């Protein structure tokens, strides 16, 4: 079915590949060629995860884990029962994410709007690819990718962080955390501001963007405006993710694996301004 | 207001009370059976 | 072209703002225009209304900051050279464990206690200021209750969990790298905070707020050519921009928000991050002392 | 050595891609078995070239099937790419 | 007491009551199942 | 429960949260359904009963406006349900084909909403989108280029007209529209700023959505110094239609 | 009249009741067989 | 009792009931399969 | 007026549906008999 | 019982039934493959 | 109709569809016979 | 059974069936290849 | 359907089946070569 | 030819080509997974 206003927009055309073969909707969802491909990749991946779990000890959802290959295989294809399932789930996942971004591009073209959403999703895709492809390749073996498990990839994060002393002292990581915390702050501020203007105090009319500008001024000191806030939010989230990716690229390929991020900062303490 | 006439209200309420009462009877029978299986409320020294 | 920047920027008079209810004072009159601010957003840099609660909030906060800084200077023998050298490593450390919840000597946590008291009073006064600035314009108080969640996490970190543990020594220090080390040692001392479920939930809601604000910013910039950034007007009188946004997300994932409910989603994700965080912190130590053991007990 | 010597693969792939780029009869046959065949004819060219020049030892050495395959792999992979870009001059003609 | 249905829409009230009842029953069953005395599947051990 | 029991305060708190969060997701998904409902059933579906979804849409919400006015959402009058479209296939989910001219019909990327035919009044009960000749005290900030005078050119390189005036938003200082004296019919049409590259690439401002002659067909505003919300959607929709239906033979 | 008529409601309800009853009796047979396989409800000491 | 269908859309109520019944059935089956006694595939040692 | 169809269409679809459902169930029953011949389930409380 | 198709679109119902049956069959097959006694590929040690 | 096929075209398509489905099934059957001749599945409760 | 094509368009149904069948074949081939007994490329682990 | 005549269907089908069988021949030769290199389908013990 | 009354080849051909290429890539990667058929 359609929203009460949707029929105007469900027009033909705007696809990238395939013509009108897949130019249709299934309920709410637009399909396109990339929608078929995305469901294909997602389902092959989920079935490989289920099979890897069937080979494993437990079905416990928290303990399910698809582990990367042993370091003995380096950057080569591992046997399916000794890490190859991880590589194939990774290929299926990157395929799913890419075809999902492309389906979003097709929907953008069909609606006649900008491509900001697929572009922004490409940043999360890039962070994932950094984690499972770029960083283990730079470090020489697929064993550096994280295991696909709800609580085993947390163990991977813990071990990876503690292998560099304390990961908090990673500078790009500090920048990324600052960006994430500011993104959460700005999301709360923006949501609350719009909800305050739309749902005012009792007996009050719905407030205007001028009131929003005034209260934003009184809080943050100045005003960015209705388009500035969405720009700033996009920028904050994207830069958080980009600096997370940089953070991961510089630890292991650049700073040695058994290195120390706390000790890297001694370059400042050891400046000739104050060292001797 | 819920947009319901008092005739509709009394009708719904009578059916609701009947249903609630049958539910209570079933639950009471269930708790009697459960108590016959395992009594709760031990003494201060245990079961 | 896309709306990451403004091509043509018009400039005019300074706006005094909406007149307030008869319960406030005359605001400032700075009202200056910065060019780069208008490049990325709006250009006006005022006028900041600073009433009683704002002034007392800044006074208490700067009392706290003065205490912290003077303690970091004293801990380094007043050397400004050594202060610049060691700055990120300096901190006003919390009281010692031997003192519990008493008022310890100044050099053993009394200064920390006084700085924490004054910072808490500053933050509560700033919260009251947000509340009044919203309700002096006739608006809702959603921003204030979003701020109250961050305040609840901050109180749990510095006040509530130290209370329930019976010692001010549990609380963070006032320093950059030292409070990072406090975070690390807190995770290490209480098992592994990755197995705190409310920590997992807080991380879920932080990642989700980043995800949601990327999605929403990108969506509004994508339909800004149809007037999408005027969200209040698009909610009161739905235009084609918000229709296109709703249809983008409905065709992408099967469901969409409206111009107002997307901001409820945003508010609630951003608020649930520190709410679940505060719960998970209050549980860590008074209730659960080893989170990995708890996780093994469950999964 | 054979590896850098097996540029017979690249030049022969350029030749066949140029041939079928000129001989592509109609339009929209670039999207058809002109660019596609220009992609897959390459590895077969390099296979037969490695077979003919591994028996006749050119790098001072004679190779088995396995050693020849390990050697001729990378030229085949680079040929899989050099095919289509050389063919692209078809559309770059018209 | 019938007047309560003038206060609350019987449809929303009834759906909410059913959700509440099922959730409470599930919670009580899981609580009993987590105890050793009242676990009826594996038993007291 | 007790220190040795399997049940403990942490997981009880977690299940309390799960219940609260399921309730909150229901509430949020319910708020999401204040526009666009009930659903329009497609081909082969019985249309007797409404399609709503598992969180049913809430009761209509009533907003109070400044001048004592009142707006109830959903805005069902904005839907434009029946338009100039025909299904490209009889099966459900099939796309539609514009029967007429999608620029005039307002279909597809060229669709608009039946907004109120009245301008936005902002705060002082005056239109906020006005020509600079009508907003005294504001100026184009010569730090950036000046669009006025530059002749606007289509997508196929044909000059469409000349930029005559810059329309700006009051209380949010921002240029929203360029007024364009059309080529040779003495008519002024609006051009949304996001649909124009006002950079002076060579000498002029360029719009790649429609071609040069199509500037004659841009929907004109009824007044001269104010534009209504309806005309705003109509203009932005006329320009959005070109993103899919113009492609001005530039091959 | 939240969608249906009196007659449609009565017909739907009759079919609903009969098929709910069939579901119940099939489930009762299922539980009798399950109990024959392995009874639940142990004694306070175990099985 | 038949009056409850003058309130709730029978299609929506019925698909809700089916989703709920299937969910409850798979949940009870999985619970039994997780126990040692009532596991019917591998058997009593679990 | 009904939710989509006519009693003629409903009865035709139901005839085809019941035929297909019966043969699907029959195939499933044969499958289960063969599976039980290969590996019985439902062990005793002690094991197999 | 043919009256059910006066309630539900038999087309959407058919597609939903197909999806649900396939999902259930896949789930059951994977459950069996995860057990040791009923794994029919490698055998009784799993 | 919903698909837009007249029953003539539906019958015409269905003929070729069942022909193709049955050829597919026959090929799958000989493939499974060959696979069984290479590796039988369904072991005993003790293993192969 | 020919009536099934009065419900579903044959082009899209056929392409979707082909995608489904290819995915099922891919999954069964992977599952066989992950075992030791049915690894037709390397043989058993030995 | 498809905007393709029966005669045009047949005339495309000609070249389609030719290139399809050319592809099949090349694949069969590649498989013969691969088998002469290293056969697959070992016995339950090994190669 | 009967298949060409459906699936007009002006678009049902590049899809077949990318499908064949993807299948070839999958089989090559599966071969590289093993030790007997890893020709590198
Ligand atoms: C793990 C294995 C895979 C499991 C998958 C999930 C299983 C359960 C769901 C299965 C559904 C099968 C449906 C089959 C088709 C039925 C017949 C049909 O098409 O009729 C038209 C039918 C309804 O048409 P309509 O009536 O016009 O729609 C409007 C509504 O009626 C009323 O309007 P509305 O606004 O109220 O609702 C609109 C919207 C409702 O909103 C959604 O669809 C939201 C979907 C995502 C929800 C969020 C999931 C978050 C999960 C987090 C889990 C974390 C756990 C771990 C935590 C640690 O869509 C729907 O109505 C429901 C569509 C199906 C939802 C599920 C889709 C797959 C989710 C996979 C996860 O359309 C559909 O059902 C859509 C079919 C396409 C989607 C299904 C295929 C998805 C494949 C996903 C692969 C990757 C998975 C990962
Ligand atoms: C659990 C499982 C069952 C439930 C499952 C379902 C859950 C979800 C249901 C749907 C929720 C929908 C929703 O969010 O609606 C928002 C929606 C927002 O308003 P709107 O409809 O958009 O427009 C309203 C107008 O614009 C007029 O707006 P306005 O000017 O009135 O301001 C609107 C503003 C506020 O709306 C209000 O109603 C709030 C203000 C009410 C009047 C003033 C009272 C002040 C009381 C202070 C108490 C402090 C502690 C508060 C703890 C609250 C939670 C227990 O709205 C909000 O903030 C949104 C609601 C969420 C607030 C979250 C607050 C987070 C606090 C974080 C910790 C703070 C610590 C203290 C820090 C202090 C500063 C340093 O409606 C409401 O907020 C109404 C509901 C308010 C609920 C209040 C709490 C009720 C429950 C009490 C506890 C019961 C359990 C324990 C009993 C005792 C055991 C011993
Ligand atoms: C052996 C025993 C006996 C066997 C039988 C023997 C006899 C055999 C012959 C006779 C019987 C066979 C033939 C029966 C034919 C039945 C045909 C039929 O029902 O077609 C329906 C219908 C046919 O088309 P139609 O005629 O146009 O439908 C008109 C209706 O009035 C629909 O109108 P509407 O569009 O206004 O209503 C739409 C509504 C329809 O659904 C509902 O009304 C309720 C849906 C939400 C239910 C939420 C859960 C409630 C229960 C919780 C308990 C556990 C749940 C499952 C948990 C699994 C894991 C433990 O769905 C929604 O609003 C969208 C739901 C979005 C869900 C998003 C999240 C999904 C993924 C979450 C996890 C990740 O197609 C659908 O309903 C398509 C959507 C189906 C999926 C619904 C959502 C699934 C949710 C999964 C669980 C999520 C929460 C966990
Ligand atoms: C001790 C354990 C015993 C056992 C003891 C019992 C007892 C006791 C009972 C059953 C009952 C059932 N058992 Mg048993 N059962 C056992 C082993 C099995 C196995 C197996 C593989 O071993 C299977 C498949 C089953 C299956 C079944 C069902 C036939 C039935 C569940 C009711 C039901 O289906 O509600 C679901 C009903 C519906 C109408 C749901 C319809 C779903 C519709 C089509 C829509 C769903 C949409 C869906 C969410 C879409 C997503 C699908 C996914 C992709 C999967 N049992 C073991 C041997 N079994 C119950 C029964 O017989 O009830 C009559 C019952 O009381
Ligand atoms: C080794 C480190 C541990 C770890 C130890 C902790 C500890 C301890 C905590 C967290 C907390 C959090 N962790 Mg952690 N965390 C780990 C790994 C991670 C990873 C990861 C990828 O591995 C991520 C994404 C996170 C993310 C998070 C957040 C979800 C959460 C912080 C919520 C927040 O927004 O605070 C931002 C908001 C505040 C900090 C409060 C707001 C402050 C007030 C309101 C503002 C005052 C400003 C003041 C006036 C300015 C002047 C002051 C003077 C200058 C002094 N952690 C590992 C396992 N983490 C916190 C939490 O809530 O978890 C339960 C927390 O306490
Ligand atoms: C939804 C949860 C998120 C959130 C929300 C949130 N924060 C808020 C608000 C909201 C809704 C406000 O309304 C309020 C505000 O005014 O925002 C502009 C605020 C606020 N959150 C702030 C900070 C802040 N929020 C943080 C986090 C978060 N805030 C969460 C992620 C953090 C982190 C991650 O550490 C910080 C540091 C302030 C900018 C402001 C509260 C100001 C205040 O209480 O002032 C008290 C006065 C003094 C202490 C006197 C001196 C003032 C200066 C020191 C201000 C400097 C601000 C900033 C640059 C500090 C950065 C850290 C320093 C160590 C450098
Ligand atoms: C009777 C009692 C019991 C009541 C009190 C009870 C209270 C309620 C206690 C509550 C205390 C709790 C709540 C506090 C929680 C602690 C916070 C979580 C701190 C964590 C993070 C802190 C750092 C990140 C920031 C440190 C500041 C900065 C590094 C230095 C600034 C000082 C200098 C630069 C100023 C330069 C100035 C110079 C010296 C030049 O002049
Ligand atoms: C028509 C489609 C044809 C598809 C043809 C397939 C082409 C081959 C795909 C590329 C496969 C390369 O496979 C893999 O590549 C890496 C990258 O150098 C090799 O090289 C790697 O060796 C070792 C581990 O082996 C690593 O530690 C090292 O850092 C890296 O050099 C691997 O040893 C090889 O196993
Ligand atoms: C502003 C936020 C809300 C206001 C504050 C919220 C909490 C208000 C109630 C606090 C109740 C006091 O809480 C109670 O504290 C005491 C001492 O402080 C603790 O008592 C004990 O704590 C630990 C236990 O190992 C030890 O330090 C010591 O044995 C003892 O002090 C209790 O375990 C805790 O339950
Ligand atoms: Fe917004």
């Amino acid at each position: 079915a359609m929203l009460s206003f949707e029929k105007k927009y469900r027009v033909r055309g705007g696809t990238l590949i395939g013509g009108d073969l897949f130019d249709f909707w299934v309920g709410p969802f637009y399909v396109g060629i990339f929608g078929v491909m995305t469901v294909f990749f997602a389902l092959i991946g989920i079935a490989l995860i289920a099979w890897n779990t069937a080979l494993g000890p437990t079905w416990n959802l928290w303990q399910i884990s698809v582990n990367p290959p042993d370091a003995k295989y380096g950057l080569g294809f591992a046997p399916l029962a000794e890490g190859g399932i991880w590589q194939w789930v990774s290929i299926c996942a990157t395929g799913a994410f890419v075809t999902w971004a492309l389906r979003e591009v097709e929907i953008c073209r069909k609606l006649g709007i900008g491509f900001h959403v697929p572009f922004a999703f490409s940043f999360a895709i890039f962070a994932y690819v950094t984690l499972v492809v770029i960083r283990p390749v730079l470090m020489g073996s697929w064993s550096y990718g994280f295991p696909y498990g709800i609580f085993t990839h947390l163990d991977w994060v813990s071990n990876t962080g503690y292998s560099y002393g304390q990961f908090h002292y990673n500078p790009a990581h500090m920048i990324a955390i600052t960006f994430f915390f500011t993104t959460c702050l700005a999301l709360a501020l923006h949501g609350g501001l719009v909800l305050s203007a739309l749902n005012p105090d009792r007996g009050e009319p719905v407030k205007s963007p001028e009131h929003e500008n005034t209260v934003f001024r009184d809080l943050v000191g100045y005003s960015i405006g209705t388009i500035g806030i969405h720009r700033l939010g996009l920028f904050l989230a994207l830069s958080a993710v980009f600096f997370s990716a940089v953070c991961m690229i510089i630890s292991g390929p650049v700073l040695a694996e058994g290195g120390s991020w706390p000790d890297w900062w001694n370059w400042w303490r050891n400046l000739p301004i104050w060292n001797p | 207001i819920s947009g319901l006439s008092e005739a509709e209200a009394k009708e719904f309420h009578s059916i609701f009370v009947t249903s609630f009462f049958l539910f209570i009877v079933v639950a009471v029978v269930a708790h009697i059976l459960a108590w016959m299986w395992r009594p709760w409320l031990p003494k201060a020294t245990g079961y | 072209y896309q709306n990451i920047f403004t091509q043509v920027q018009v400039e005019g008079p300074a706006y005094a703002g909406v007149p307030l209810r008869p319960g406030s004072s005359p605001r400032e009159t700075q009202t200056t225009f910065n060019y780069w601010l208008g490049k990325i957003g709006d250009a006006q840099v005022g006028p900041v209304y600073l009433g009683f609660t704002g002034v007392c909030s800044l006074l208490c906060g700067f009392v706290a900051i003065e205490i912290i800084g003077l303690n970091m200077l004293a801990s380094v023998d007043w050397s400004p050279i050594e202060f610049l050298r060691q700055f990120c490593w300096l901190a006003l450390e919390p009281p010692k464990p031997e003192y519990g919840l008493t008022i310890p000597p100044l050099k053993e946590g009394g200064w920390w206690l006084m700085a924490g008291f004054f910072l808490t009073v500053s933050i509560a006064l700033w919260w009251v200021r947000t509340y009044r600035r919203s309700r002096a314009l006739g608006m809702g108080t959603h921003v204030s209750w979003a701020f109250a969640s961050a305040i609840l996490l901050y109180l749990a970190l510095g006040f509530i969990q130290p209370l329930l543990m019976g010692s001010w020594s549990e609380a963070p220090p006032f320093g950059v790298f030292p409070h990072l080390d406090w975070t690390n040692n807190f995770s290490i001392k209480y098992g592994n905070l990755y197995y705190n479920p409310f920590h997992c939930l807080s991380i879920a809601f932080l990642y989700g707020s980043a995800l949601l604000f990327a999605m929403h910013g990108a969506t509004i910039l994508a339909v800004s050519r149809y007037g999408g950034e005027r969200e209040i007007e698009q909610m009161l009188d739905r235009g084609t921009a918000l229709e296109r946004a709703a249809l983008f997300w409905r065709w992408t994932m099967g469901f969409n928000a409206t111009a107002e409910s997307i901001h409820r989603w945003a508010w609630w994700f951003a608020v649930l991050c520190p709410l679940t965080g505060a719960i998970g912190i209050i549980l860590t130590g008074p209730v659960v002392d080893n989170w990995f053991d708890w996780g093994v007990k469950h999964g | 050595l054979l590896l850098v010597l097996t540029a017979i693969a690249f030049v022969a792939t350029a030749v066949v891609a140029r041939v079928l780029a000129a001989s592509a009869p109609e339009g929209k046959l670039y999207c058809q078995a002109a660019g596609a065949a220009s992609m897959v004819v390459g590895p077969f060219i390099t296979l037969v070239a490695a077979f003919v020049l591994g028996k006749a030892g050119i790098g001072g050495e004679v190779l088995d099937a396995t050693a020849m395959l390990r050697v001729a792999a990378l030229p085949a992979f680079g040929t899989l790419f050099v095919g289509p870009v050389v063919f692209w001059f078809f559309r770059r003609q018209r | 007491m019938w007047r309560i249905w003038l206060l609350f829409d019987p449809r929303r009230a009834l759906v909410l009551l059913f959700v509440f009842l099922f959730g409470l029953a599930i919670i009580i069953h899981f609580i009993l199942l987590s105890t050793s005395r009242f676990n009826w599947l594996d038993g007291p051990r | 429960m007790q220190p040795g029991a399997y049940l403990d305060l942490a997981q009880v708190t977690l299940y309390v949260f799960w219940i609260f969060f399921a309730g909150l997701l229901f509430y949020l998904r319910r708020e999401d359904k204040r526009e666009g409902y009930p659903l329009v059933a497609d081909a082969g579906s019985g249309t007797r009963l409404a399609k709503i979804g598992v969180p049913a849409p809430p009761d209509p919400k009533t907003y109070l406006l400044r001048g004592g006015a009142t707006k109830t959402v959903p805005s069902t009058s904005n839907d434009r349900p029946n338009v100039a479209l025909t299904p490209a296939a009889p099966w459900p989910g099939a796309p539609f084909v514009p029967t007429g001219n999608p620029f005039a019909d307002g279909v597809g990327p060229g669709s608009y909403a039946q907004r109120a035919d009245v301008p936005e009044l902002g705060l002082d009960n005056l239109p906020i989108i006005v020509p600079l000749r009508a907003a005294k005290g504001m100026f184009l900030d010569p730090r950036d280029p000046n669009p006025v005078g530059m002749p606007v050119v289509g997508c196929d390189g044909v000059v469409g007209g000349t930029v005559t005036e810059v329309w700006v938003d009051r209380a949010e200082v921002l240029a929203r529209y360029l007024e364009v004296e059309v080529a040779k019919s003495r008519k002024r049409v609006l051009l949304p700023v996001p649909f124009a590259l006002i950079n002076d690439p060579f000498g002029k401002v360029s719009v790649d959505a429609i071609r040069g002659d199509q500037f004659a067909g841009v929907p004109t505003t009824s007044k001269g110094d104010q534009v209504s919300k309806l005309e705003e959607d109509k203009i932005c929709a006329y320009y959005g239609a070109g993103t899919l239906y113009a492609t001005p033979l530039r091959s």
